[PDB]
């Protein structure tokens, strides 16, 4: 059997090549910034509680697929591919890029993805399989970000939320009471004219705030960067362009193909909304198709799974023999 | 079951190699990323040799 | 702005002169709807292509498609905008004087310029000089080009393109038991040969190997869920573009036709057409082509000559880039026929 | 394959033409030991210049054979080099390429244009700012104008120095190379610079928001306040290192001041910053504050820092050796045979 280690900024999901789940998810401590490995010692023992912890298992038993992000450096994967064979001894592993995954558990191979977590969003548009790097939209704006907007705007209401555990309360808050607008002047409209969008939160201190506009002003941050003070475009708008960078002829493919994946992509309305907005932006003549699954925030740990069970993928596997004789390089090929 | 589908198509897919040939790739060892730059100089070269 | 305006037998390609895309693409076509309008709506529609071969053959249903482009994709006024729209090698006097009043009188443009295709797909690879292979949805072209100028006696027409090989697909595929013959079966069939036809280094060797096994069979499934086979047709199609004969055509294949056009021109020259093949077009995306032409024109041509086979990955487009960019150019403003220039002069002075 | 080495004077970025980011990255010193694995220290580069050519053969034989794992004679090799390099430096660069390690081809190209490439242009002016020194080149259609290029002093090392001078003021002692390190990491983690000093001084003065901290190896944890600003500040105030020079803003502005009229529009409009140094948050924001102050008024200003900057040069170079129509400039083994070490001219 086969593990499936997905290094998230924020949580692991790990598991076995097979589930329609990650048997493991648990937080990323962060090692991770931005989808990036950064300390590679506090990684290592990441991956330690991973198989030893866990999953209970001896690495050198098994397979494993590894995740990483889009315009992941070279180094980076050789660095991952080395600490695998040399300090877990794994008898083979593989390294695939999350957003494809995300694709492939929507059972397409072409596609444009949004996948959005803790610390990271990208666009990927990606034809039979393939990334296409170029194409590819890093936006350091996700989930941690908008719980600390959520943090700010709620203090703006009376309400103190500064300390690390704090913060672990409001990005709760978020979660449970955190939404899209279709459209979000109207939605602030509706907000001043009545307490119908107002709702209710129990803090562990049994205390018992209210939230309103907040509940939806929050996420309209992934629509409008400049209210956290970024000069970028928001996640329809890179959506948009993303698909204006790839070979027109395709263009059509990736429309009709919209797969939404990740933590941040779980509030409702968030779909609808980009629904609305390429279509505002996209050609009159275009279909556009926003796919979200509701099994999205694991759909790149799924992704995985899938593709590690294919026995036509087991011929793609480094094995420590491959890796004996070419050393972390070939990651590469 | 749906990893059944993703086989089936995972199974007939193009090359890297191929979809640079038709366009849908860059190159072929050519800074994937920033390839957006890289045509922005032949662009600019080509330009400046019109315009002498 | 400018706009430049790349009218072919089966795409328009229209945009702005700076970008290194052309902003709209759609079938030149006229159901009266035009382009995905006419796509959509084809139970009602009766679809014409107002181009056949590079040339325009219905002035009314191109002016059609003309206003499509500037009301419909591009949303601009044409009385506010520079107009640069090609032409096929070859193009009767007649016919661009045609161009000319149809611009000035019907749309009110300010200015207006008409270019060579294959020249713009020269100046987009950043040359002046060399030989352009320009093959799209209805015709292909061997053009040879000295300092920005076509050899008009060195160009070769040949009726043999992206359609042709489209039609040549149904035919051989039904001969493998698929039935395509309707125009939409016809569109289909187009989508699959773009997706999976390509072109082989030695062809003979090819069969062999397509007769040895499986390795070179893939499938394609249509929108109605089944799923088809395909093996030796995938290559087989586009060789048409070098044994056209496999159409039942007398001509010669583009490798040949490429000799035969540098060996019309001046001896001189030669060297420079050589090591400066260009390749552009829609049926110039086959993978392989390029290598393919490198082997033949390398058997054809002297042993002692520099053979380069220049292919872009934005070929598919390059004509409507070289349009882009010579309209950016500053130093050529001053090539534009102007309203007041039509005015004193009439249509003639295109030419 | 080609390789691309930028050879800095803080770090060696090496790699493979073809390539997004650099494979390797190692400082620049000998202590005999190259790279990490030799962590008595020597820096081989000092402000930019080769000036030890047995270390620096050394850190090259490192580069190819210990970090790349590679033939130096199977693969063509594309050195960096700063604005200002002596013909004779260039000249046993180049020696050293082709007698010392037999490669096949070599071409040497100056970093700020390759910054300049990365951005996708091919004209503006460049503000190159690494670990020992900094340069404003304005580049011309691909040709940097000797004339207007701007040479400066301070640089990454020195804001470090800085740093623990200052620091030390506060209370805390760091002195020692290795505390100079530590120094080194506060500074990229948690120095910034102020979109303007006395307002930031004010603030810092004002309360304990601006305040940061900062854990030691040995477990300890400094505070550091006004500092996270104050330092970076040099760049624009040299004088708080006792420099009497002007600062890059009024460098910038300057080398532009020094260029053909025409053109300047055109480099207005393309500041591109590249180098560790222009890695502060705030720094692009700041330059587009001083120079708007001190440019014409009808001037359109643009300054450009994409995140990949610490890296842009190696990456300029990576996009420059993988062009097709590149493959005509490099100096071939034969050509070296024929000419001699001239030729890179
Ligand atoms: N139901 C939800 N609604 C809104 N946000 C949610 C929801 N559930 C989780 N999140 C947010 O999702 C974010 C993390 O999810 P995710 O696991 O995709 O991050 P990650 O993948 O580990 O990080 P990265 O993608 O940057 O590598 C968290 O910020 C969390 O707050
Ligand atoms: N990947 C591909 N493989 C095979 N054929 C392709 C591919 N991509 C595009 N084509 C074909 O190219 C043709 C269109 O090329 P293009 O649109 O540039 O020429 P055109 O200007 O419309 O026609 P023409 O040059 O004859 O006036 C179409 O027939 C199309 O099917
Ligand atoms: N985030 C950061 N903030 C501030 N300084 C940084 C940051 N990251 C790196 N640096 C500094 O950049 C310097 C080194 O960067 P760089 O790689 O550009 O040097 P170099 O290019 O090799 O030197 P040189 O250009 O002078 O030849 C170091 O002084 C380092 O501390
Ligand atoms: C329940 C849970 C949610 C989560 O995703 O938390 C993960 C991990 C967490 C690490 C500190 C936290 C106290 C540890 C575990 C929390 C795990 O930080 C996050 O909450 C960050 C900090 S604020 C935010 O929105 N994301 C992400
Ligand atoms: C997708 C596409 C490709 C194309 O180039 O098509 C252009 C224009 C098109 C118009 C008819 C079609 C139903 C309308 C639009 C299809 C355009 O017909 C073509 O496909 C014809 C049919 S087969 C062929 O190669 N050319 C050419
Ligand atoms: C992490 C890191 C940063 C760096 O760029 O370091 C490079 C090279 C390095 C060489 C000696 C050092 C002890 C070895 C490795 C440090 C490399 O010193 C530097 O840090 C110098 C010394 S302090 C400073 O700011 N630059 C520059
Ligand atoms: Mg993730
Ligand atoms: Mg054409
Ligand atoms: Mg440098």
């Amino acid at each position: 059997t086969a593990l499936v280690c997905d290094n998230g900024s924020g949580l692991v999901k790990a598991g076995f090549a097979g589930d329609d789940a990650p048997r493991a998810v648990f937080p990323s401590i962060y090692p991770i910034e931005h989808g990036i490995i950064t300390n590679w010692d506090d990684m290592e023992k990441i991956w330690h509680h991973t198989f030893y912890n866990e999953l209970r298992v001896a690495p050198e038993e098994h397979p494993t697929l590894l995740t990483e992000a889009p315009l992941n450096p070279k180094a980076n994967r050789e660095k991952m591919t080395q600490i695998m064979f040399e300090t877990f001894n794994v008898p083979a592993m593989y390294v695939a890029i999350q957003a494809v995954l995300s694709l492939y558990a929507s059972g397409r191979t072409t596609g444009i993805v949004l996948d959005s977590g803790d610390g990271v969003t990208h666009n990927v548009p990606i034809y039979e399989g393939y990334a296409l790097p170029h194409a590819i939209m890093r936006l350091d704006l996700a989930g941690r970000d908008l719980t600390d907007y959520l943090m700010k705007i709620l203090t703006e209401r009376g309400y103190s939320f500064v300390t690390t555990a704090e913060r672990e309360i409001v990005r709760d808050i978020k979660e449970k009471l955190c939404y899209v607008a279709l459209d979000f002047e109207n939605e602030m409209a509706t907000a001043a004219s009545s307490s119908s969008l107002e709702k209710s939160y129990e803090l562990p201190d049994g205390q018992v705030i209210t939230i309103g506009n907040e509940r939806f002003r929050c996420p309209e941050t992934l629509f409008q960067p400049s209210f956290i003070g970024m000069e970028s475009a928001g996640i329809h708008e890179t959506t948009y362009n993303s698909i204006m960078k790839c070979d027109i002829d395709i263009r059509k493919d990736l429309y009709a193909n919209n797969v939404m994946s990740g933590g941040t992509t779980m509030y409702p309305g968030i779909a609808d909304r980009m629904q609305k907005e390429i279509t505002a932006l996209a050609p009159s003549t275009m279909k556009i198709k926003i796919i979200a699954p509701p099994e999205r925030k694991y759909s790149v740990w799924i992704g995985g799974s899938i593709l590690a069970s294919l026995s036509t993928f087991q011929q793609m596997w480094i094995t420590k023999q491959e890796y004996d004789e070419a050393g972390p390089s070939i990651v590469h090929r | 079951e749906r990893k059944n589908v993703l086989q089936l198509k995972l199974q007939q897919r193009r090359t890297r190699e191929e979809l640079v040939s038709q366009g849908i790739m860059p190159p072929l060892k050519s800074p994937a990323a920033f390839h957006e730059q890289r045509r922005s100089l032949e662009r600019a070269r080509t330009e400046d040799y019109l315009k002498r």
